[PDB]
RNA sequence: UUUGCUCCACACAAUAUAGAUGGAUACGAAUAAGGCGUCCUUGUGGCGUCGCUGAACCAUAGCAGGCUAGCAACGGUGCACUUGGCGGAAAGGCCUUGGGUGCUUGCUGGCGAAUUGCAAUGUCAUUUUGCGUGGGGAUAAAUCAUUUGUAUACGACUUAGA
RNA sequence: GCCCUGAAAAUGGAUGGCGCUCAAGCGUGUUACCUAUACUCUACCGUCAGGGUUGAUAUGAUGCCCUGACGAGUAGGCAGGCGUGGAGGUCAGUGACGAAGCCUAGACCGUAAGGUCGGGUCGAACGGCCUCUAGUGCAGAUCUUGGUGGUAGUAGCAAAUA
RNA sequence: AGAACUGGCGAUGCGGGAUGAACCGAACGUAGAGUUAAGGUGCCGGAAUACACGCUCAUCAGACACCACAAAAGGUGUUAG
RNA sequence: GAAAUUGUUGAAAGGGAAGGGCAUUUGAUCAGACA
């Protein structure tokens, strides 16, 4: 028929699944684009909460 | 005729391209295709682009994974061309598709084997010359296909070396037709002259 | 020699067929290097054998053989049909088949 | 309606006691065999005079060959043809060889142009434009220019076997 | 040994199964005509069983031959065997399932002496 | 847990086969333009030549290819070795050196072949596995149970224990 | 004329799909080629029809032999047959040296209803032929009575303080 | 929704129209060989990526009767009059 | 001491049912006929 009234919807679906992760450490899906010109260096690090 | 038929996609019209390796697999011939980047479809650019996004919106309403599946690369665009012409839920279509292997680029074995081509598929040949056309990998490119930049830069590097290839081989050639030639106008030279040599 | 063929190759097309029907008694085949209707009277009458493998021995072998005629060209092509003695299993769609050169009429 | 050859078509109101000896009309007729060229015989004069098959007589029947068969000539077509929302007169001119070549490709082109097929169209005259410079159509014309030349440009050999092993060429 | 006979040419071999003998339980095999109004089978739309019609009948000339070119004839005693005695090339004998093991070798016996075929010598034998 | 694993070698045994039966024979680019040879001022250069199909090129003779001799060549080629080098797109292949060795139908010789009976694929491929033999080499782990709570309906997850 | 505008709907989607642009598009022409239970020729079955043949001394006169044409089928008619229980006749039928019954991707006859055999199991009776007879043939009827499943080791077995 | 004549479906499968009671072709005993119908022959898919002359370029082209729609009105797109 | 339905053993097959038709491969299995 048609909502009746609208409203957004409830959530976010550019975070599904909504499953378990497969593992205690998320991943690093992406790293800082390179500059060359730099000094090398990490460009990330671990830790605890 | 042969084991194995390597095709250099470039210059080719998908739908002619595919329709002749479809026969070909279901009638027990090994094919692979390359540079399916270089493949051409009639149309200017921005048809082709609209009509794949035609293809693109087609999707299982209660789950887009069920649904119809939309690969971008230029190897892959080929193939659903080609899939389409083969009976590919039978085990003897399941059987055929298997004879085929389609590629970006030309990696190794195949880049050191020789490609031949497919003319009643050539696009110098078939279309109309005037006629807007397009480039799969172009085309690919814009609908997601991650690829085009590194295949490029690839096959720059493996262009340069089989332009080594050559010029050594086109040296080794001109040697051989000298030597050929010194024994022309020999007895054995004329005799097989006679009968067509 | 290296080579020692005294056949054509040659390739099981598919059965005789409608759109939806198909009659296994004919096969069509595809006779190496043959394009026209003329080009294939040649090979008319020429005997056929479809040669394969198996795991049990029997008369001695592991090779069987059926055994078959061209009879008749098929369309514009260069394609003939054949009959066997039994009809080719149609797994065998696709696959290579010897065209011998007997009976010879040269 | 196919490869026309012209015949000469001559028939007459079925003689009478009191007229034994009719008039006699031809016409030359355009068709594929001799038997489409007596219905059309019919099909116009029951479109001019009173007669019909029925109460008249085919005299004779004989196929024209062309004059000079290798000579190449320029015709003036005249035609009377039906569209889909009227009829309408109109005046080609085409070169070729006969006249029965060239009534071949006028029904070609009518058809092409003008999506007229044979039913819908009526040759009304066909003869050959003696002198150039009573040629009007350009199409025509064009092929008329002293010392005529010119190349046929990007070349297309049909290929025998599905493969090669060359990559093709135009040159011409 | 059986009178010559033109090749035994049997027509179809394939047994005519009821429809749908193979899908319940309670539907025998035994052959049994639809009646139905809409049934494919009585209709015969390409693909489902043939039905037996007149059309299969086997060979005036070779019918009711078995292999061997022999008609079959049913036999419970020697009286019975030999009423095939001027018949050797033509029927055979069949000795009946309930003969004893004991008669049937009187039968065997007689029929070797009349040079009367019997297709199942080897019942019940003592072997 | 009854001497197990792995790589190379052969041997027997099985099991297969979407279909060996001379060779998948490598620039790139353009097509209203190119390839190749050659020259030169090295260029969108001069000159010559080719296409019009791979119907080509290469290979191809010898008991499915036996046993032998010689000559002319110094060439070809198979194989296992060794030298230098290149290839990461899926390189896992290509090139080069040097001796050794087999073959050579480049030419000329001696011997053999039948009876598989007038045809019958007439059996020469390559897949995977299993079992002993001895030539190199290697001597773990996971799970249950226990346990943590960064986890959990049960499984699962995350810790911990000589 | 073809093309373009005029041209707006609800899950994603249909020239049948792929895909096709000097078409694999539109108009027209010319050949060739593919393939229906249709047409032609042939074998076999059955139906109808026309002939021929009582002459003994051998086997069907409802027979035997020649010839021709035809074959869709609900409702429905008729015909020739298959199978059951019991009855008259008969084969001096089968059988404790194993009747009947039951089992059996073993054999054989019939277009089919069905028939016959082998092997296993069994334990007291039973069948062929010509006739007679009917409580005579099942998949259905939310059919009758009995037996049995999937559901499923599932819902659950949690009020009344322990 | 209701008549007229015929042909059909109902009662009927077979080939074609992807699909489909009625359209097209053709009506059925068991089969071999041939030839065709209607409809097709790039590939799906048996069968010319045949021949031949035109036309058409669509930033929602078009693609075969029944049949699964489109109209008035316009275009200095292009074709021939 | 049938059937539904069940356990075990043996053989096979199985990418969103299964079963069926024409045909042949492959495995298993079997009658007849030779003289
Ligand atoms: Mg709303
Ligand atoms: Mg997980
Ligand atoms: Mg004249
Ligand atoms: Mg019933
Ligand atoms: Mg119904
Ligand atoms: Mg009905
Ligand atoms: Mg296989
Ligand atoms: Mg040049
Ligand atoms: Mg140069
Ligand atoms: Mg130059
Ligand atoms: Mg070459
Ligand atoms: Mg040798
Ligand atoms: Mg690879
Ligand atoms: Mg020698
Ligand atoms: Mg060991
Ligand atoms: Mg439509
Ligand atoms: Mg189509
Ligand atoms: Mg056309
Ligand atoms: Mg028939
Ligand atoms: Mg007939
Ligand atoms: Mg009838
Ligand atoms: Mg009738
Ligand atoms: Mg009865
Ligand atoms: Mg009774
Ligand atoms: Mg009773
Ligand atoms: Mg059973
Ligand atoms: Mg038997
Ligand atoms: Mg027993
Ligand atoms: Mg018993
Ligand atoms: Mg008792
Ligand atoms: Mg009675
Ligand atoms: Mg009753
Ligand atoms: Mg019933
Ligand atoms: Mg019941
Ligand atoms: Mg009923
Ligand atoms: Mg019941
Ligand atoms: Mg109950
Ligand atoms: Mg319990
Ligand atoms: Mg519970
Ligand atoms: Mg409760
Ligand atoms: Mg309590
Ligand atoms: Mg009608
Ligand atoms: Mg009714
Ligand atoms: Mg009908
Ligand atoms: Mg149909
Ligand atoms: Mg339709
Ligand atoms: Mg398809
Ligand atoms: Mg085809
Ligand atoms: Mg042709
Ligand atoms: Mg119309
Ligand atoms: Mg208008
Ligand atoms: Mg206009
Ligand atoms: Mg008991
Ligand atoms: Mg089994
Ligand atoms: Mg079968």
């Amino acid at each position: 028929s048609h909502r009746k009234y609208e409203a957004p919807r409830h959530g976010h679906l550019g975070f599904l699944p909504r499953k378990r992760a497969a593992s205690i450490r998320a991943r690093v899906k992406a790293f800082p684009k390179d500059d060359r010109s730099k000094p090398v260096a990490l460009t990330s690090f671990l830790g605890y909460k | 005729v042969e084991p194995v038929v390597v095709i250099d996609g470039k210059g080719h019209l998908v739908g002619r391209l595919a329709s002749v390796v479809a026969k070909q697999l279901l009638n027990g011939q090994k094919i692979v295709v390359v540079r399916a980047e270089e493949l051409n479809i009639s149309g200017e650019f921005f048809r082709n682009k609209l009509k794949y996004h035609d293809f693109l919106r087609k999707a299982t309403a209660f789950n887009k994974t069920r649904g119809p599946f939309h690969f971008r690369a230029p190897s892959r665009i080929f193939y659903k061309a080609l899939r389409g012409m083969v009976s590919h839920k039978t085990a003897r279509g399941k059987a055929a598709l298997e004879r085929l292997k389609v590629f970006e680029g030309i990696p190794p074995p195949y880049d050191k084997k020789k490609r031949v081509v497919v003319p009643q598929a050539l696009r110098v040949l078939r279309l109309k010359p005037g006629r807007k056309y397009t480039t799969l990998g172009k085309l690919s490119t814009s609908v997601g296909w991650k690829y085009e930049d590194v295949v490029a830069k690839l096959e720059a590097k493996r262009k340069v070396s089989s332009a080594e290839y050559y010029a050594k081989k086109r040296a080794f050639t001109k040697k051989v037709a000298s030597a050929n030639a010194t024994a022309a106008e020999s007895d054995v030279a004329k005799q097989l002259a006679a009968l067509g040599y | 020699a290296e080579s020692h063929r005294l056949y054509v190759k040659g390739k099981h097309l598919s059965y005789q067929r409608s759109k939806r029907v198909n009659n296994p008694n004919v096969s069509l085949i595809k006779i190496e290097g043959v394009a026209t209707p003329q080009d294939a009277q040649f090979y008319l009458g020429k005997r056929i054998a479809y040669v394969y493998r198996a795991s049990k021995e029997v008369r001695g072998s592991k090779i069987r053989v059926m055994w078959g005629k061209v009879t008749r060209t098929h369309g514009n092509s260069g394609v003939v049909r054949a009959t066997f003695r039994n009809n080719l299993p149609a797994k065998t769609f696709g696959a290579s088949v010897r065209i011998f050169l007997y009976p010879s009429n040269i | 309606m196919a490869h026309f050859k012209e015949y000469q078509v001559i028939g007459r109101r079925l003689p009478t006691e009191s007229v034994p000896e009719p008039k006699l009309f031809r016409m030359r007729i355009f068709a594929s065999n001799e038997v489409i060229a007596k219905s059309r015989y019919w099909y116009f004069l029951q479109k001019l005079h009173k007669v019909k098959k029925a109460s008249g007589e085919i005299v004779s029947i004989n196929q024209i060959n062309e004059a000079h068969p290798t000579k190449v000539k320029n015709f003036g077509v005249w035609v009377r043809y039906d569209s889909r929302s009227g009829t309408h007169n109109m005046y080609k001119e085409i070169r070729d060889v006969s006249r029965v070549a060239a009534v071949e490709t006028l029904y070609q082109d009518m058809a092409a142009r003008h999506r007229a097929r044979f039913r819908s169209i009526h040759i009304l005259k066909v003869a050959e434009i003696e002198k150039t410079a009573d040629v009007k159509r350009q199409y025509v014309k064009q092929f008329l220019t002293k010392d005529l030349k010119f190349p046929l440009p990007h070349r297309v050999q049909k290929s025998t076997k599905t493969f090669s092993y060359k990559r093709p060429s135009t040159f011409y | 040994a059986s009178l010559p006979h033109p090749k035994i040419v049997k027509k179809h071999t394939k047994k005519f199964k009821r429809h749908h003998s193979d899908r319940y339980h309670r539907v025998a095999e035994n052959w049994r005509k639809q009646k139905g109004i809409d049934s494919v089978v009585r209709r015969r739309f390409r693909g489902n069983i043939s039905q037996p019609k007149i059309g299969y009948g086997s060979n005036k000339k070779t019918k009711f031959l078995s292999p061997s070119g022999h008609k079959t004839f049913l036999v419970a005693n020697v009286k019975d065997l030999e009423t095939l005695t001027m018949h050797t090339k033509t029927y055979a004998a069949e000795i009946a399932h309930n003969i004893s093991a004991k008669n049937r070798v009187v039968i065997l016996a007689r029929a070797k002496a009349l040079g009367i075929k019997v297709t199942n010598p080897k019942g019940r034998l003592a072997l």
